[PDB]
């Protein structure tokens, strides 16, 4: 799932997935 | 950034895991 374009609710869920209990963040603007 | 990356261009595995804390 990761391999492909990720936008909005779809790239927030791949980093939720691959970070798991590390989290992540997430800088749309950055 | 992230947008650039994985959302109008193809995401990958690695580029992922750098926004993991």
């Amino acid at each position: 799932f990761v391999n492909q374009h990720l936008c909005g609710s779809h790239l927030v869920e791949a980093l939720y997935l691959v970070c798991g209990e590390r989290g992540f963040f997430y800088t749309p603007k950055a | 950034g992230i947008v650039e990356q994985c959302c109008t261009s193809i995401c990958s595995l690695y580029q992922l895991e750098n926004y993991c804390n």
